[PDB]
């Protein structure tokens, strides 16, 4: 799901 | 011909952003300084690494429209690009110039670092193909921006949209060719050349990592979702 890639990208 | 106010904005505004990287006077000093055993070597990648993602998507978030772009293909550019990029980088550190016997010793802690030796000759033969063409910073910091903004990525939904973000950076980029070597008319194609010698890298990556001569691959949770580990 790339939950850190995906909070690196939106805050 | 030459570059346009607006290219020569994109262009310093690439430079600075791209900047923010490490050292490589820094990252070939410690490999030159002493020798590391193959355990040492995995734990200094696995930093050096995880490292490299950060600071891609920093620079990948101040690419002009990037923001722009739907949230899925946001992460599906990312995935895709983030070990080319760091290959890429590898290949940019590799081929700065160094004192006499300095970068045969350089090759030599890379050739006994714990990878793999069916991994090593692909490895320099691509580092050697990127030392041919003399590229300047700009070139790299481009190239590195055209391979993130790649719309023939996987799981890419609105590939136009990514298209129309990657052509100003392909535009500048044939400029600059035509002007640092106006000798060499086939550069740019080259550089384009170099990409898809890039992409065969992104196939055994996973096994990169996973056949590195240590008995436990310990990876840290960002890393293990960028590389597929
Ligand atoms: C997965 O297999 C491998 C194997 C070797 C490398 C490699 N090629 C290098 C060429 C150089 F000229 C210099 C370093 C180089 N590396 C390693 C590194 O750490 N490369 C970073 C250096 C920092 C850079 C950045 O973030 O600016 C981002 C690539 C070090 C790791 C420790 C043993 C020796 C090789 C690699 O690079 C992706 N992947």
């Amino acid at each position: 799901d790339h939950q850190l890639l995906r909070y690196l990208l939106d805050k | 011909m030459e570059l346009t106010p607006d290219q020569q904005t994109l262009l310093h505004f690439i430079m600075d952003s791209y900047n923010k990287q490490r050292m490589p006077q820094e990252i070939t000093n410690k490999i030159l300084k002493e020798a590391f055993s193959a355990e040492e070597n995995f734990l200094i990648l696995t930093e050096m690494a995880t490292n490299h993602v950060q600071v891609l998507v920093e620079f990948t978030k101040k690419l002009p429209g990037f923001q722009t772009l739907d949230h899925e293909d946001q992460i599906a550019l990312l995935k895709g690009s983030a070990v080319e990029a760091m290959f890429l980088r590898s290949a940019e550190i590799f081929n700065k110039k160094l004192p006499s016997g300095h970068s045969d010793l350089l090759e030599a802690r890379i050739r006994n670092s714990g990878i793999s030796d069916e991994y090593i000759t692909p490895m320099f033969s691509f580092y050697k193909s990127i030392g041919e063409l003399k590229m300047t910073q700009e070139e790299y910091a481009l190239l590195t921006a055209i391979v993130i903004l790649s719309p023939d990525r996987q799981y890419i939904k609105d590939r136009e949209a990514v298209e129309k973000l990657q052509e100003p950076l392909l535009d500048v980029l044939q400029k600059l060719c035509k002007i640092h070597q106006p000798e060499n008319p086939q550069h740019f194609a080259c550089l384009l050349g170099r990409l898809t010698e890039l992409r065969t890298f992104n196939h055994h990556h996973a096994e990169m990592l996973m056949s590195w001569r240590v008995n436990d691959h310990k990876f840290t949770p960002l890393l293990c979702e960028i590389w597929d580990v």
